[PDB]
């Protein structure tokens, strides 16, 4: 019957993350067991699953890394870690991922994305990019 | 061993209050097209503990304009009465078998009013005083109907004991002879506990946390858990008096489980009612409960006086 | 001793919980948080002033109706008597008289609030 | 095992509690309060994270300065911040409150709520998307996660 | 090539509903009082 | 040792400072939780010349700009030398609670301070605190002070209510500065 | 035209049937069970919430968030110190100071944006005649200090070197509309 089909779907959700280890690693870390098609992995380890039968806010989702640039992100998960290759796809600006439609490569684009830095070092301290405008007189090193 | 029985009667009720919090939030959520807590635990089963620890680690407030004695002794009274009301509850065999159980209930609740009513005075603020006076009006509205409804209901029982209703409902619920009495008792239990649509004491958009605006920490936690314990209590009383579960002298655990089911349904109904309707105005409440419920309550008291007699259905004394 | 025991235990629970609430945390006391709330700005006056209530008559008649509750409440014991007719008529008289008084208050507009 | 380890774990526990149950205040002055509402709306439900509004400041653990702060409303904001009981946090929302915003050079505007209340996190925008304010809230959670209060108590 | 401007499709969009639609339901009132009074008399017996 | 290492230094020597979140006036006012206040020799044979925080702060903030004060010590004392009994009486009048003084030796009060200082948290009292409370303040007129640095010292009577209204109850919180029969000054 | 919202046509039709119907609207809370059933219906719907850091709300190529200064494919700096982005910026968030680069090129020695004054309006990116400054996609740069939101040339060039893979594509989508 119908109850049986939905319970079968629940069993598929329960048994589709490796084993109990991976099931818990996903459930206590994202609060969702939902299965989707692996669209493509990142160079850091993010997964970027997909399932189009869901409604238009849950048909794309990330499963973040456990270590991005030496931060131990098993729990301290944040949204800045999605590089721009996948920002466009995750926020549904396109239906074209970087596996099929990659971006134009340029010699100045960062190879290693950076998570948000606001409390650590490696953050942004502001300053004036200009120079001394008025130059003061340097007196002699001799008397008279 | 009585102390172990006190444990079994006390700590699960506190767990159940703490998880009624979660059930409230999640049912209001799903009635609001959203999901409640699912972050802190697997499905939010630790959010009550997080809330409690956060409250008991926040610094309290002893303001300067207040009366510290009432300020501190009122939450004590609130929790103590909310937790003492659960004591003579037959589920089916009670801890404290009293021959005047419902009188103890009524007196304990009418004293539970005084927690709110002294806290609001000791908190020397305008909003607290608004809330205390609103509670005065609320009690003046509902207590008359509570007493007379319960009188006319137990007029087919024969006693004020609560163990006797389990025998009065051996073959049938008291909901069928008295559904109107059950209706008005339900709304009375709703005005009691200061629950919606009759909140009228913590009236967020009228009284910004009335009778609690100066309470921050574990004191506020005490008021909160007292409310969420009296809710389960009143649902338990509804299902003991009206929705009588099955006794089966060999098996009392069947009574306990059916009582659990019915009280869960009635508490979920309380949350449903909160999510559905807006607040009354606290003069509309008095007018309603003096001009619609009290005449009908008196008339049905008359009817349930006549009814034992012209039916020859007078109940027994013990 | 059982009911006394239970109530003492609940009293102890509450007092221990309040001790915890007051002596566990860290405090930074000063007059700008110990002064009364009143929604951002300070009070123009005190809260310990006359608060004109407008259901005082309904409060008095609630007191009278509580006395009537007291008179009605012995019925679960009265009904087991042998007569069953004096009590029937007296309960009818009591309830009808109470309801007549309520109707008089209603018509003379005591249940209404002093606008 | 060791006293310092026990203290670190107790710190983790209390930080987890204060981090998972933070109760912001119904304090929304201008447009940014609408995005605050939309973060209370079903798509980005705050209550999922244990974040529920309490209209009283004394039942509040954080304030979100969502709107422009005038010279006439600053005393009230400061009275409310004082009335909040410690531990207490502030979150400045929008360019009007972080700095002056679109009214920095005007006569009745304080050029930053940070002139009046201390600020833990600044959420930029005009308005910020509710996802952005949610990022700010979770950043405040990350911040509470590393308090090390009982540690310094042990090391005093 | 010719222009492209996101116009409505040819033949207009479908018929949108805007009027109030609160459908009557329930019983006839007679029946509700009858069921209540029947349960009441049965419980009395 | 600071002179021995870093000369061309400034060494400020304030008296016991009072302020909103001090540990001097609040410390004497928190003696209401005990129903009587102990004082060595009933407060007499002890003299206190307290100073306000704003004065010391302005003094430091000017000394960091004064071309003088490079090898100078200072005595940030403030005016109106006070006798301890009268000072605590003024505290317990401005904080309108009550006043039950009584004598106490120094050895038992030292033991009290010790067992109070048996605390992992911030203690209420200590042996060194009692000792520092019950020795008089030096007549500071051998040294410059504030007015040699650009601050006119503030009397206690003008700023104490800001500190002490926190401790009042209702029935007295709405009371002014001019209803406390001020403390009796001494010179000695 | 118009139409009434709370005006009956008129009165004076009553029968025992209609009176019983209104009396069972009363005395049974008929019109309240409807709201109860409504809220119950909502209990059994898929909620619209999303696991935010993992699954995120939909945005568009036109979306304007963080700011960034761009380059040509040669890596050449694209701004030219024309200083109309500061002329029009209605919050006066942009200060610019320029010089010849010692290659003889028109370039800025300064480009600051107080991001606590920017109203995120996009006038600068639609006024820049070279598409140098844009308003990128990012909305997740909340900070613990005010000073971090006071940008300079280096932070903007870093935002450009970061988000060019996304900026270029969103521009690719969005031109022909501007
Ligand atoms: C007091 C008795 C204990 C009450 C229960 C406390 C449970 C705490 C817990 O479950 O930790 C959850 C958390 C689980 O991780 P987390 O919730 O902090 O990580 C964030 C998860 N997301 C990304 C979904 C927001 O454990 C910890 O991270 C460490 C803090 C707890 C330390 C407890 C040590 C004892
Ligand atoms: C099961 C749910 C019910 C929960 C209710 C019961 C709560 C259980 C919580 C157990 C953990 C108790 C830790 C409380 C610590 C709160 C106070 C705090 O963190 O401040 C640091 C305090 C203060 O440390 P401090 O000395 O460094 O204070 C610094 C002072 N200032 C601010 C001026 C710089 O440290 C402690 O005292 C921790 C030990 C308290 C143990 C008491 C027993
Ligand atoms: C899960 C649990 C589901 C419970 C059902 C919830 C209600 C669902 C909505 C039903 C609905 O839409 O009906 C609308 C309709 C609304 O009807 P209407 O608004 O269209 O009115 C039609 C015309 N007149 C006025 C003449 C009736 O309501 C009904 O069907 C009947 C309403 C009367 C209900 C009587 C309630 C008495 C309660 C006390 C008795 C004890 C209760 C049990 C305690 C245990
Ligand atoms: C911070 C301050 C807060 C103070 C909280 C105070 C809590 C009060 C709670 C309200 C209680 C009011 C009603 C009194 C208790 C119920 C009285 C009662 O009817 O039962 C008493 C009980 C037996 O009574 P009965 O059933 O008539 O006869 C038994 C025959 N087998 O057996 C008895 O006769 C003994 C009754 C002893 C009652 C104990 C009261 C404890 C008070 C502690 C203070
Ligand atoms: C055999 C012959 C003799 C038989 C004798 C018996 C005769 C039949 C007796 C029928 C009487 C039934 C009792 C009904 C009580 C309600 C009375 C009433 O009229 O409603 C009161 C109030 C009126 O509101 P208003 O629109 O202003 O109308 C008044 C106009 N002057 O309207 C309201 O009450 C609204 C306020 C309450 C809203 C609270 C929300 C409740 C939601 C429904 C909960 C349902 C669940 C109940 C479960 C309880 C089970 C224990
Ligand atoms: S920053 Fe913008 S959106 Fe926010 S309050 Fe100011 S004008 Fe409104
Ligand atoms: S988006 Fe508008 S307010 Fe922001 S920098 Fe550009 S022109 Fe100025
Ligand atoms: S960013 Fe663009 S508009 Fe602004 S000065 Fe440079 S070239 Fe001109």
């Amino acid at each position: 019957m119908e109850l049986v089909e939905v319970l079968k779907r629940g069993v598929q959700q329960v048994t589709g993350h490796g084993g109990l280890r991976g099931l818990l690693r996903v459930f206590f870390r994202a609060n969702d067991i939902r299965i989707g098609t692996l669209v493509g992995e990142d160079k850091y380890g993010n997964k970027y699953y997909e399932d189009n039968k869901q409604f238009f806010g849950r048909h794309r989702w990330v499963i973040y890394t456990t270590e991005m640039n030496g931060k131990n992100t098993f729990w301290d998960v944040d949204g800045s870690m999605v590089p721009p290759e996948w920002h466009r796809w995750l926020h549904c600006m396109t239906d074209d991922p970087p596996t099929t439609n990659p971006p134009t490569a340029r010699k100045f684009i960062w190879t290693n994305h950076k998570f948000n830095v606001s409390a650590t070092p490696e953050q942004y301290v502001p300053y004036s990019t200009t120079r001394k405008k008025i130059h003061e007189w340097v007196p002699p090193s001799t008397p008279y | 061993m009585f102390f172990i029985n006190i444990l079994t009667l006390l700590v699960p009720i506190l767990i159940a209050m703490a998880f009624l919090t979660l059930v409230e939030r999640k049912i209001l959520g799903y009635m609001q097209l959203r999901k409640g807590p699912n972050i802190v635990g697997p499905y939010g089963i630790l959010q009550p503990f997080a809330d409690a620890m956060k409250l008991f680690m926040k610094e309290p407030m002893r303001p300067l304009t207040t009366s510290m004695s009432l300020f501190i002794i009122a939450p004590t009274l609130s929790l103590t009465l909310a937790l003492s009301l659960w004591v003579p509850l037959p589920m089916p065999h009670p801890l404290i078998n009293l021959n005047l159980g419902i009188l103890f209930i009524l007196a304990t609740s009418s004293l539970s009013v005084y927690s709110i009513l002294w806290s609001g005075w000791a908190s020397n603020s305008k909003y607290s005083l608004f809330g205390a006076l609103r509670a005065v009006a609320q009690t003046i509205s509902y207590e008359v109907t509570m007493a007379i409804i319960l009188l006319s209901v137990l007029l087919m029982n024969g006693s004020y004991s609560l163990q006797t209703l389990i025998t009065t409902q051996e073959h049938m619920w008291l909901l069928l002879p008295a559904w109107p009495m059950a209706m008005m008792w339900f709304i009375s239990t709703l005005a009691e506990t200061n629950r919606a649509p009759f909140d009228l004491t913590e009236g967020e958009s009228e009284l910004v946390s009335g009778f609690n605006v100066e309470y921050a920490a574990g004191p506020f936690a005490l008021f909160f858990m007292a409310e969420y314990t009296n809710i389960i209590l009143m649902n338990a009383l509804t299902t003991i008096i009206f929705l009588g579960p099955l006794y089966y002298i060999n098996l009392p655990e069947l009574y306990s489980t059916n009582f659990m089911m019915e009280a869960l349904l009635l508490s979920s109904t309380f949350l449903w009612i909160r999510a559905s309707y807006p607040r009354f105005r606290y003069d509309q409440l008095m007018h309603l409960l003096w001009k619609n419920f009290l005449p009908l309550t008196l008339a049905l008291c008359m009817w349930h006086i006549s009814l034992p007699i012209f039916t020859a259905g007078v109940p027994p004394y013990m | 001793m059982n009911l006394y025991t239970v109530i003492f235990i609940n009293i102890l629970l509450s007092l221990t919980l309040i001790l915890v609430a007051f002596w566990l945390p860290q405090m930074n006391l000063y007059s700008e948080k110990a002064n009364p709330y009143e929604c951002g700005f300070d009070p123009t006056s005190s809260a310990r002033l006359p608060f004109s209530m407008k259901f005082f008559l309904v409060a008095i008649t609630f007191l009278l109706f509580d006395l009537e509750i007291a008179l009605l409440l012995p019925l679960p014991w009265a009904i087991q008597t042998i007569k069953t007719s004096t009590m029937m008529i007296m309960a009818f008289i009591l309830v009808t008289i109470l309801s007549l008084g309520l109707a008089y208050e209603w018509t003379q507009k005591g249940l209404e609030w002093t606008e | 095992s060791r006293a310092e380890y026990v203290v670190t774990k107790l710190d983790d526990l209390i930080n987890w509690a204060r981090r998972s149950s933070l109760w912001p205040m119904t304090f929304g002055l201008a447009c940014c309060a609408v995005e605050m509402m939309h973060m209370a709306a079903p798509r980005y439900d705050m209550d999922r994270f244990g974040v529920v509004f309490r209209a009283s400041p004394r039942q509040a653990d954080v304030m979100i300065v969502a709107g422009t702060l005038t010279n006439k409303m600053a005393p009230a904001l400061r009275k409310v911040y004082d009335q909040m009981p410690e531990p207490r946090y502030v979150v400045s929302m929008g360019s009007c409150a972080n700095g002056g915003g679109y009214y920095h050079y005007s006569y009745s505007v304080v050029r930053g709520c940070d002139r009046i209340v201390p600020v833990d996190i600044y959420v930029p925008g005009c308005p910020p998307t509710a996802e952005a304010l949610l990022y700010g809230i979770l950043q405040l959670q990350r911040k509470i996660k590393r308090e090390q209060k009982l540690k310094i108590w042990y090391r005093r | 090539s010719k222009v492209k401007q996101d116009m409505p499709p040819p033949g207009g969009y479908g018929p949108i509903d805007y009027k109030r639609n609160l459908p009557r339901r329930g019983l006839s009132g007679y029946s509700m009082f009858a069921v209540g009074i029947g349960a009441l008399i049965f419980g009395y017996w | 040792e600071v002179r021995s290492v870093f000369p061309e230094a400034i060494i400020i020597r304030p008296s016991d400072i009072f302020g909103r979140e001090d540990r001097f006036l609040n410390h004497f006012a928190n003696y209401r939780w005990f129903l009587a206040v102990p004082l060595v020799s009933l407060g007499f044979k002890t003299v206190k010349q307290p100073v306000y925080v704003a004065d010391v702060s302005k003094g430091i903030v000017n000394a960091t700009k004064d071309p003088d004060a490079v090898g100078k010590t200072f005595a940030f004392t403030g005016p109106n030398r006070y006798l301890l009994f009268h000072l605590v009486k003024y505290i317990f009048g401005m904080t309108h609670r009550t006043f039950i003084p009584y004598p106490l030796p120094l050895f038992v009060y030292s033991w009290i301070g010790k067992l109070f200082g048996l605390s992992p948290f911030e203690p209420w009292t200590t042996k060194d605190k009692v000792e520092r409370i019950h020795i008089s303040d030096v007549m500071p007129t051998d040294l410059p002070g504030l007015e040699d640095l650009g601050v006119q010292p503030t009397p206690l009577e003008l700023k104490s209510i800001e500190v002490l209204r926190r401790h009042r109850t209702y029935r007295w919180l709405s009371s002014e500065i001019e209803e406390t029969k001020p403390a009796k000054t001494v010179n000695y | 035209t118009y139409k009434y919202v709370n005006k009956k046509e008129q009165e004076s039709e009553v029968d025992m049937k209609s009176a019983t119907d209104n009396a069972a609207r009363i005395l049974m809370w008929t019109e309240l069970i409807r709201g109860l059933g409504m809220t119950l219906s909502y209990l059994f719907r898929e909620p619209a919430t999303i696991n935010y850091p993992f699954e995120k709300g939909p945005l568009s190529p036109r979306f304007r968030g963080e700011h960034a200064l761009r380059r040509y494919p040669s890596g050449e700096e694209r701004c030219i110190a024309c200083k109309l982005c500061e002329a029009i910026c209605p919050a006066q968030a942009i200060t610019i100071e320029a010089e010849p680069r010692a290659d003889g090129s028109r370039r800025t020695t300064r480009y600051d944006i107080d991001m606590t004054k920017c109203i995120y309006c996009g006038f600068c990116q639609e006024a820049c005649p070279v598409d140098a400054i844009v308003e990128g996609p990012n909305f997740e740069f909340s900070t613990e200090t005010h000073e971090e939101l006071l940008y300079n040339k280096e932070k903007l060039l870093n935002n450009g070197d970061k988000w060019e893979a996304e900026i270029a594509a969103n521009i690719q989508a969005d031109y022909l509309y501007r």
